[PDB]
């Protein structure tokens, strides 16, 4: 018998917290209409009543609309859904005081999982935006049409960031191997002004095309060993965890 | 036929 | 008689162990409905009241449903499923106290056989990962394009792991017999920062290619012998057993 409180402004509206192994108290005088909420995206599966006649049932997905229709209407109501029961005591009120507009459940499980969602994801939004513990390799040079040219380069150990100024159109960069064969890699355009273009690659060698001109960039400081990435993230600072589970 | 005699009633017939 | 153990919370919920050599004591009182929940799965195959009048039956999937309809309704239920055969002793309640809202079965084989499978994954993990007495092998040896050449390359007796810095491309490791013909061999990638390629075969010699660059590793120490598969796993601490039988 879970009894429930009321509301702080109309003792017509009563919460209660969910329990498995409970009952709830329902209070129905002659004449109301109250309403028995589920919780978002629940599927209705079967219900039943004590006395089918006494009470009125309608329902509209998640929205269970409820009524008395006889005297001494004093049954249960056991709906079952796809995730969990519901378990209610229906005792009817005979002066017509203290109804029930409609019921509202309290999930804890439910509120602390999406509680700790929104945690976790304002952490790592600040984690990924801290930055820290970066090493920036700045020697870098180049060689060829300077008019294509960016204002600055420079990797962090993970990534290689070719700056570009506000009056100059962004070029192509690819990836110039051992031979001098250059292929693809992908990009991401960073920055305020969307000045900056980051490629997801440190290497020696790189080829800026834009039209009809090359420029060659040289990392003239590469580091064959770089830095591992056991986080999964661009960061090292935020996890990529399983969830998909199975 | 009291109405707690037709309350069972009712309760007994009902599905 | 095995008579349902009512809970902490309420006395509306009574709990009871399966035992197939005992029935169930349902004690239902007048105008209620006692929700039966069947195990998950369990696809129900036939039931038989001892009067089809006196109790009204609605079931949906493993939801059971039952409601008195006469007095004096003392009858038996035997529903009959696919796993099992349940038993009831329908007793009605005269004076409408102490009701039974819903019977919960509690499977005692079913859970010892999900607690001894959960430990056995449980001592599985652990000994793939303890990873006790094994021998190295060390000896390896490169010549041809060392832009592609792992950092390290060892094996264990059973696997060959080449590992790569973390900025090198993993290139295509292939297997090279006596004549020098190649051929594939199957890979697996390990490592934190997935840094290791592991292949499934101890041979002298190797063969890594990436683009119009190749490398020859060389095993030093090869051991034609080598430690047998006794146990059908990668390691010697887990067996692996014929579940199937037929």
């Amino acid at each position: 018998l879970d009894v429930p409180s009321s509301s702080r402004y109309d003792h017509r509206i009563r919460y209660v917290t969910y329990n498995p192994a409970d009952v709830v108290q329902v209070d129905t005088v002659l004449g109301v209409a109250t309403h028995i909420m589920l919780e978002e995206g629940e599927q209705y599966l079967t219900h039943a009543f004590g006395d089918s006649e006494a009470y009125a049932f309608a329902r509209k997905g998640r929205h269970i609309f409820i009524k008395p229709q006889a005297e001494l209407a004093n049954t249960n109501l056991i709906v079952v859904t796809d995730r969990r029961s519901y378990k209610f005591r229906l005792q009817m009120r005979n002066d017509r005081n203290g109804a029930m507009y409609e019921l509202a459940f309290r999930y804890p499980d439910t509120q602390a999982r999406q509680t700790r969602e929104a945690n976790a994801r304002a952490a790592v939004e600040a984690a990924f935006e801290q930055r820290v513990g970066a090493y920036y390799n700045l020697k870098y040079m180049m060689s060829g049409d300077k008019d294509i040219a960016p204002v600055n380069a420079w990797d962090d150990g993970r990534f290689t960031y070719f700056k570009f100024s506000a009056n100059a159109d962004l070029p192509s960069i690819y990836f110039v191997d051992a031979e001098g064969n250059e292929s693809l890699v992908p990009r991401t355009t960073v920055g305020s002004s969307n000045n900056i273009i980051a490629v997801h690659k440190v290497n020696p060698k790189w080829m800026i095309r834009l039209g009809n001109r090359a420029l060659a960039i040289f990392n003239e400081a590469y580091d064959p060993n770089g830095v591992p990435n056991d986080t999964g993230t661009a960061s090292p600072a935020v996890r990529r965890v399983n969830k998909g589970g199975n | 036929k009291t109405p707690y005699e037709l309350a069972r009633e009712r309760m007994l017939r009902s599905g």
